[PDB]
């Protein structure tokens, strides 16, 4: 038959010829299984690589390569093919210690198509160290040659099509999969692998699932439908469009078939080795409407004089429905390239090579010598030659660089039903040339599949769950901002006091607004503060240009003279409230303004008590009226207040300091206001509390004796002036209780000010009438009446 | 010694073994292992001394002997593969042929029993698989093994990890610990636990917060993700190294204590119970076998140890040439090992089958042919074997049952002890009294997450799986939009929305209405004010020839009473739904009739003021001018000067409508509001001078007592005008804004009142009671 060629060199085979898809006394062969067509295709293709090996003059001349090609079945049978290769030609394979003198009856094998039989393969063929160069294993169990000394591979491990899925993940803008694995040891691993990988990429799982095992051609339990519809709920349920399937091509007929039930569309399916070329699942026709269904598998290299050679044409060593079963499948295999059948070319080829470099022949003679299997191994080790323009060289850990490709399912039979849309290179672990993919979306645009949706400008992240690419978009709080160089994770605030808006990520540094010269307000009260200031100065500069005189000798002279003096001393330093509060500023404010106004305050009031009390506390007390007009009494008494605004002013100095302050105004935080005392409410109300106290007293006074002469109608005139300060003072208090703001320094002076206008006018304006305009009330003779 | 020299024994049916005798290319020769191993040698002697006594029995296999090829097999499977082909050779011969089928293969051994290593296990089955030779197993424990697809001919001794990992999934359900992270070993047996234990959880409702890896001796990343997910128990199914390791880093990093549900690798062994701090690590409950010991094994080892020290036996007599040099000192650490009745037990349920297959009474065996190894099968499956008076059953898969103990660790001066507080028989039962907690008192670690999600909450999909829905409270003014969303939404700011509610409730106007108690009781206030206005007006109306009024005015008081009735009228429009009109004229209107009447008591303070505080030569003037058509024409100056300013003031201050959407809780708001203190306080600067002057005018006077204080009236007029307003501002900035425009009425209403019953008020009182003061040289 055709498994079989006589040569001086044989070549075993292992192709899976039969699958099993719907008593252990009665041993089931292969041939009553379902004809696989994979299985004839490659070994179509060995058989073609040896008959090229033969035809070739220049790569072995004058050494007919043969072969020996044994059904395997995908499990069950992968021991008796084993030992009648390693057998001699008597069917009895010898038992010693070593075997570097044993000859096997193959000298090379090209091994099972399916992981788990190409390790039971390679743990016996460790002994004699038989070279098996693997096909389409893609399990990464098989790198490592400690314990598969004698194994070597045509394909790329699983390690390269998870970078490839990775990097299609990255390119695309994806960080949010799916991942489903099957029950099997293949989509176990190969998800604890993409997750392994994938963590350290910046790309999370939102959950991973297993499918249960499950053949086609049989009945579903209810057990194994509720597992499914709940598969396919949490699927839909999640907001991840991602999904990726470790799963035999097999197991995944009910699958789709509930999720097409189920109605859910909008998956970007991305599809592993196993099932990424399977022609049955696009042939079902309906997963159309799925969306994508990207995958990975091995780049076609085209075969020349390959299709129409395969067009041409012991135990467990025949098959008699392939033929029938491959008709069919021609054209979609004819379109749709060669992916695995240059790999059984390639390692088939490599044999030759090493066969040829080992007997050291030189294009015309071959020295024919005998050939153990571990000096064949030690040559294909080191095998470096072109193939169809491609480089075929062994790594060290047993696999040769084939490029990857990433593929994409198209739904029309006029062109290849699987249409390659990238390519990956395994040897420099990078996936280019990335075509155009026809995409589920309206209009073309790459499906977002992003767990959450990118923060706004300025916007803190707090994170929501263990994944660490799920996140919540928080503005930051007024005051702060983000320095998305350092830490885009919490709000930095700005120092240097500048406060910032919501969503802004740039502080403005505070304007400091205060009171200035040039402003209208400040130029009113100025103005007001000059005229008050000329009117006492002409009102002094009568005074002294008039002594000797009743009305200045009556009332208080030098009293009068300090009072003005002092009054003088406060308009003048009313300018300094105005401009940039410094210490000095407000030290001197603050020792210098309280003190004028409340020394005035008090002789005013001491004044309207010795003007009309004393007479009646005469009668009472006349030891205390000795004891007062003995010595000086109002002097004594104005000297007692003074010295207790001394100590009260210095308390409330150590108490609310002297620092200046910056008091954020509740309008726009952007301004500042400063101000001399950072606890300003409580110093005016003692300053204003002590003030009315004396003033309550001395208005009570005047009142009593308002119609008594005394000293010109003095009582009247304070009695006027009392109550306008009392008014005046009433009036602060309640706009400072009502109001806070920018206005409060302006406000403060201008009652200052009109406080002081009205302790000079009402006081001394009438003495000024009297002496100018009344020059005979001024006389002597008129102090009898 | 020659202790090597019995690992062969000839007999009519020979058991082959595979042990780990020994420990540790590019020649095709097998590798050699020197290294001695105590566990190996102890196994091997254990199946020795079974043949031995399985001989020695008359009831079990009679008149036949039974040998062993005990064959040393290392960890690595190359140097195990040749005895297994020497065992399927056939006999007398070292060539092994290669047929279609086991039928026709002559093995030169009955049964095999099986590798310790469950990874060297693998490949011993399925090489043995082909020639069906009944193979059983001590210590090959992960389930795959159990597959009879691919392992027709291997039983085992051992419970399965399925049984195990189940009896730990019922223990994490029956105590609640429904939240819980699964972690396992690098190598295989770590990664079948989880995908065992990932089934299991599914099945039970279970949920696996994390399944990592812990690699052999990174861990760093597996236990950051662990503690990442508030969990509180762990399932490590790793072995020794892999959970050593673990718990080292743990040291190192002072890991918070947690309930470790161990695997029976790494529960009793001494390396992990020895580790310095391990008792800061919460409690250790794991599921340990519950299989006999052979009460004599120790005595059988130390006496065929002196007995092989004689050199009179041993001459009257390699596999194991490091076997030869060793002393009892070399092995006394292990005699104590549960799988001696392990490896005991399966060349006791080789032999019992075996007797089964031959048919055969206790008195003797019939002749027959030799049985093939593959007859075996048949009676191996279903093989009740009794073991030291214990029965065992090969299920149909070839797994054996027997119970488990769910140990506990204990600390007591640092030493670990195990306490049984559960047994496992197929359905767990606990005794969860006696368990002594790490807790800081003894509470049951809680680690469980929600199922599902009360009603009203945002539900988020937790878990390593779509496993637990982490049921989320959006703040007040949220709902959720739809069931699926994974944060609730707010409303539209419009609108108000209870803590916890599902969908949102929309906000309606609530202004100063006219049923609002504190509007009756302002109107009743308006409607006394009013009748006494009204009163007043009618005793000046009717009495104007008296000397009251034309001293007191005239026509003037009536106007100014006009105009208080029409403050009090004014008051009326403040209140109800805020028009744009109505609330733009509150202040103008309620200014106006208000200004007009202090005018007019302002004419009266400066009339009297004239005819006190100033010479009669400026009096004789100012008296005959300030009352007549010049003071009408003061008044309408005043009233048309108080028109510009409210004018001003409306087309440049804008008093505004406007609705505070998000001031009170439950409703909106539609608020009247004009310029903080600007607006009232430009519009009131003309009543503040006209009151002050009047009052600075009027408050101190020379009242003569034959005649009529006329200034009393208007002090205490402008003093309940100040008192009131002063009060009244406090009022504005302090009380509720709903009540503001009820402050405002309010305070209205106080000013009227006040100057009515100051200046009005006790004119009228004389005026009406006693008529006998009304003379003209009393007034005039
Ligand atoms: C070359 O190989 C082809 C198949 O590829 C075969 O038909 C042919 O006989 C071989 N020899 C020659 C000389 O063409
Ligand atoms: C079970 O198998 C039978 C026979 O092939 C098939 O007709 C049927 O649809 C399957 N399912 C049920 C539920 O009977
Ligand atoms: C769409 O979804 C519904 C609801 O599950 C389902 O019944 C229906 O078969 C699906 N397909 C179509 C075409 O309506
Ligand atoms: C191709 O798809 C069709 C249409 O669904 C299907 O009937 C057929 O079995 C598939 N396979 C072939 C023609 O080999
Ligand atoms: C293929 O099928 C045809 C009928 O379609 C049959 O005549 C022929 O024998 C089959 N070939 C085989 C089974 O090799
Ligand atoms: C194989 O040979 C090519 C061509 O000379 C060279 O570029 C390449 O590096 C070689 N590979 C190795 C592994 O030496
Ligand atoms: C796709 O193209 C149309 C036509 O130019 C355009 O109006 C439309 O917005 C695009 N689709 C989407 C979903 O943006
Ligand atoms: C923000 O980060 C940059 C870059 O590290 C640093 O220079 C700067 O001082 C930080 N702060 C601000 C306010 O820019
Ligand atoms: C078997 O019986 C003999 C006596 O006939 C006894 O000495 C020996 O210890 C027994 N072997 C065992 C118990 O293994
Ligand atoms: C084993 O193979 C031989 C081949 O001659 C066959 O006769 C025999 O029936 C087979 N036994 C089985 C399949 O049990
Ligand atoms: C335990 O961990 C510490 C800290 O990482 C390390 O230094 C030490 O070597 C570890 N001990 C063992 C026995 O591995
Ligand atoms: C574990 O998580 C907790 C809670 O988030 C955290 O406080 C702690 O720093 C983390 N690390 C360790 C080693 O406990
Ligand atoms: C017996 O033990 C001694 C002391 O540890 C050791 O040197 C010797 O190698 C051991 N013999 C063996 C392992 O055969
Ligand atoms: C049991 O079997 C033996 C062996 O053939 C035979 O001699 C004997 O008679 C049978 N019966 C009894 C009761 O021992
Ligand atoms: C062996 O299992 C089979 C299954 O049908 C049954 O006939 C038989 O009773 C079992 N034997 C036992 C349980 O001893
Ligand atoms: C397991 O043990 C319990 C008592 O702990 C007993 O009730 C039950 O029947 C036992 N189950 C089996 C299957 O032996």
């Amino acid at each position: 038959s055709d498994f079989y060629l006589p040569g001086d060199y044989l070549l075993g085979g292992l192709f899976s010829l039969h699958a099993n898809m719907k008593n252990f006394l009665q041993v089931p062969m292969c041939k009553e299984y379902e004809v696989k067509v994979i299985g004839y295709n490659l070994m179509q293709a060995m058989r073609f690589a040896v008959e090229e090996i033969n035809n070739d003059s220049s790569l072995l001349p004058g050494v007919l390569l043969g072969y020996e090609i044994v059904d395997v079945c995908y499990i069950s049978n992968n021991v008796q093919p084993v030992l009648y290769f390693l057998a001699h030609e008597d069917n009895l394979l010898p038992i010693q210690e070593d075997y570097s003198n044993y000859i096997s009856r193959v000298v090379a094998v090209i091994g099972p198509d399916n992981s788990e039989s190409v390790m039971t393969v390679a743990n016996f063929l460790s002994l004699f160290l038989l070279p098996q160069i693997t096909y389409s294993a893609i399990s990464d169990e098989l790198r490592d040659k400690v314990r598969f000394p004698a194994l070597l591979r045509t394909t790329p491990s699983a390690d390269h099509h998870i970078e490839a899925m990775v990097q299609l993940m990255l390119h695309f803008r994806w960080n949010w999969i799916i991942v489903l694995v099957s029950s099997d040891t293949y989509g176990r691993d190969n998800g604890q692998l993409l997750g392994e990988r994938v963590a350290r990429r910046d790309i999370c799982i939102a959950f991973q699932e297993t499918l249960p095992t499950l053949q086609p051609n049989q009945n579903m339990t209810s057990e194994e439908r509720q597992r499914l519809v709940t598969i396919v709920d949490k699927l839909q349920q999640s907001t991840a469009r991602v999904v990726v399937v470790f799963s035999p091509d097999l197991t995944l007929y009910h699958f789709f078939n509930e999720v097409l039930r189920q109605n859910f569309t909008g998956a970007v399916w991305i599809a592993s080795e196993s099932w990424a070329i399977d022609p049955v699942l696009h042939n079902l026709t309906e997963l159309r409407h799925l969306g994508t269904f990207l995958g990975i598998t091995i780049q076609s290299v085209p075969i020349p004089g390959f299709s129409e050679f395969r067009e041409w044409g012991t135990c467990n060593q025949e098959c008699d429905n392939c033929l029938n079963a491959t008709l069919s499948f021609n054209t979609i295999l004819r379109l749709s390239g060669e992916r695995v059948v240059y790999s059984v070319y390639s390692a088939v080829y490599a044999v030759a090579h090493a066969l040829h470099s080992l007997l050291g022949c030189d294009k015309s003679t071959c020295t024919k010598r005998v050939v153990y299997p571990w000096q064949l191994l030690e040559e294909i080790w080191k095998v470096n030659f072109t193939l169809l323009d491609h480089q075929i060289f062994f790594d060290p850990q047993g696999d040769v660089a084939l490029h990857l490709e990433i593929v994409q399912w198209q739904w029309d039979r006029s062109q290849n039903p699987f249409q390659s849309v990238a390519s990956y290179y395994p040897l420099q672990r990078q996936l280019k040339n990335i075509q155009d993919i026809s995409w589920h979306t309206i209009n073309n645009t790459i499906p977002m599949s992003m767990c959450s949706k990118r923060c706004q400008s300025g916007q803190k992240k707090k994170p929501v769950g263990i994944h660490v690419c799920c996140f919540e978009c928080i503005d930051c709080l007024p005051g702060t901002f983000l320095n998305h160089t350092e830490d885009e994770y919490e709000c930095q605030a700005c120092p240097n006091n500048e406060w910032s808006y919501q969503s802004e990520t740039s502080c403005f540094k505070r304007q400091l607004v205060f009171l200035e010269w040039h402003e209208a307000p400040t130029i009113a009260v100025a103005l007001l503060a000059a005229l008050g200031f000329l009117s006492t100065l002409a009102i002094l500069v009568i005074f002294w240009r008039h002594f000797q005189t009743p009305i200045v000798r009556s009332a208080g002279g030098p009293m009068c003279f300090l009072m003005l003096t002092l009054l003088l001393v406060a308009y003048m330093v009313v300018p300094v409230y105005v401009g940039p509060p410094k210490v000095s500023t407000c030290l001197c404010r603050q020792a210098l303004f309280p003190l004028c106004f409340t020394i005035c305050i008090s002789c005013i009031a001491v004044r309207s008590f010795q003007i009309v009390c004393a007479f009646k506390m005469a009668s009472r007390f006349p030891r205390a009226y000795s004891y007062w007009v003995r010595y000086q009494g109002p002097y004594v008494s104005m000297a007692f207040i003074t010295v207790l605004k001394m100590v009260i002013v210095v308390i409330g100095m150590l108490a609310t300091g002297l620092s200046p302050t910056t008091r954020t105004d509740p309008d726009d935080p952007k301004i500042t206001i400063v101000s001399c005392n950072p606890n300003y409410r409580n110093s005016l109300l003692f300053n204003t509390s002590l003030d009315l106290l004396l003033s309550v007293v001395g208005f009570s006074f005047a009142y009593m004796g308002k119609e008594l002469p005394t000293n010109y109608n003095e009582a009247k005139f304070i009695t006027l002036s009392m109550t306008f300060y009392f008014t005046s003072s009433v009036s602060l208090c309640t706009f400072m209780s009502a109001y806070s703001g920018v206005l409060v320094t302006i406000v403060d002076l201008l009652v200052t000010v009109l406080n002081l206008l009205a302790i000079s006018l009402g006081y001394f304006g009438p003495k000024c009438y009297m002496i100018l305009f009344y020059p005979e009330r001024n006389t002597p003779a008129y102090f009898n009446s | 010694l020659c202790l090597s020299q019995q690992l062969r024994m000839k007999g009519d049916y020979v058991l082959g073994g595979l042990f780990p005798l020994g420990e540790a290319r590019t020649r095709p020769s097998s590798p050699v292992c020197t290294r001695f191993s105590s566990n190996g040698l102890l196994w091997a002697l254990a199946m020795k001394m079974a043949v031995e006594e399985i001989n020695n029995k008359s009831d079990l296999l009679p008149g036949l002997r039974l040998g062993y090829d005990l064959f040393d097999t290392c960890s690595e499977p190359v140097v195990a593969m040749k005895p297994s082909l020497m065992f399927l050779a056939k006999a007398g011969s070292r060539d092994i042929a290669a047929y279609c089928n086991y039928t026709q293969y002559q093995p030169r051994v009955l049964a095999v029993i099986g590798p310790h290593s469950s990874e060297l296990a693998m490949v011993t089955g399925k090489f043995f698989s082909f020639f069906l030779m009944p193979q059983v197993s001590y210590g090959a424990s992960m389930e795959l093994l159990s597959a009879r697809e691919t392992f027709p001919s291997f039983f085992r001794t051992v419970p399965s990890d399925r049984v195990q990992l189940t009896a730990a999934a019922e223990l994490l359900q029956e105590f609640g610990w429904n939240w819980v992270a699964a972690l396992g070993s690098d190598d295989e047996y770590g990664r079948q636990g989880l995908s065992i234990f990932s089934a299991l959880a599914a099945a039970r409702g279970i949920c696996i917060a994390h399944e990592g890896l812990v690699p052999l001796p990174k861990v760093q990343d597996v236990l950051h993700q662990v503690n990442q997910s508030s969990v509180q128990v762990v399932l490590l199914f790793a072995s020794v190294h892999a959970a050593h390791a673990l718990f080292n880093y743990s040291i190192s990093s002072r890991l918070s204590p947690k309930v470790w549900v161990a695997s029976e690798a790494w529960l009793t062994s001494d390396l992990v119970m020895g580790l310095p701090g391990m008792a800061q690590m919460g409690t250790v409950l794991g599921f340990l076998q519950r299989g006999a010991q052979l009460h004599e094994f120790p005595q059988y080892v130390k006496t065929h140890l002196a007995l092989a020290t004689d050199p009179a036996f041993c001459s009257a007599l390699q596999r194991c040439p490091q076997c030869d040099c060793i002393t009892l000192q070399n092995v006394s650490a292990g005699l104590n090992h549960h799988q001696t009745f392990s490896v005991y037990a399966a060349v006791y349920s080789v032999a019992q089958a075996l007797h089964n297959t031959l048919q055969c009474n206790a008195s003797g065996c019939p002749a027959q042919d030799p049985v093939k190894p593959w007859q075996l099968l048949e009676n191996m499956y279903n093989l009740t074997f009794h073991v030291g008076g214990l029965p065992l059953r090969f299920d149909s898969s070839g797994n054996v049952d027997m119970e488990y103990d769910l140990k506990l660790w204990v600390w007591q001066g640092s030493v670990p002890r195990l306490h049984d507080v559960g047994r496992f028989n197929g359905s767990l039962r606990t005794e969860r009294l006696k368990i002594r907690w790490h807790t800081s008192d003894n509470q049951k670690p809680v680690s469980r997450c929600s199922r599902q999600c009360q009603e009203g909450q945002v539900r988020r999909v937790k878990g390593f799986h779509s496993c637990c829905y982490d049921c989320v409270d959006c703040e007040a003014g949220s709902y959720r939009q739809n069931p699926d969303d994974i944060a609730c939404t707010f409303c539209g700011q419009d609108e108000w929305s209870p803590e916890r509610s599902t969908r949102c409730f929309r906000r309606r106007s609530r202004f100063l209405a006219w049923g609002e108690p504190a509007v009756l009781l302002l109107l009743l206030l308006l409607s006394l004010a009013l009748g006494l206005v009204l009163a007043a007006l009618g005793l000046f109306v009717h009495h104007r020839d008296s000397p009251l009024v034309q001293a007191s005015g005239g026509p003037l008081a009536c106007f100014g009473l006009v105009c208080l009735g029409l403050v009090c009228l004014s008051v009326l429009l403040f209140p109800g739904q805020p028009s744009p009109a109505r609330c733009l004229a509150q202040q103008p209107l309620s200014h106006l009739p208000l200004t007009g009447c202090l005018s007019t008591l302002f004419l009266q303070a400066a009339e009297i003021f004239v005819e006190s505080e100033l010479p009669l030569s400026w009096a004789d003037r100012l008296s005959g001018c300030l009352r007549g058509p010049w003071a009408w024409l003061v008044v309408l100056l005043a009233m048309l000067v108080e028109v510009a300013l409210c004018t001003w003031y409306l087309v440049a201050f804008p008093p505004e409508v406007v609705t505070d959407w998000h001031m009170l809780p439950t409703e909106a708001l539609v608020h009247c509001r004009t310029r903080s203190w600007v607006s009232f306080g430009l519009a009131h600067a003309t009543n503040a001078t006209l009151a002050f002057l009047c009052f600075l005018g009027t408050f101190l006077v020379r009242s003569q007592p034959g005649r009529y204080n006329r200034a009393r009236g208007l002090t205490f007029a402008m003093l309940a005008y100040f008192i009131t307003w002063v009060s009244f501002v406090p009022l504005l900035a302090n009380v509720q804004v709903v009540l503001r425009p009820a402050v405002q009425m309010g305070a209205l209403l106080l000013c009227v009142l006040g100057i009515l019953a100051a200046f009005h008020l006790p004119r009228c009182y004389l005026l009406m009671r006693q008529p006998g003061l009304n003379t003209p040289e009393f007034f005039l």
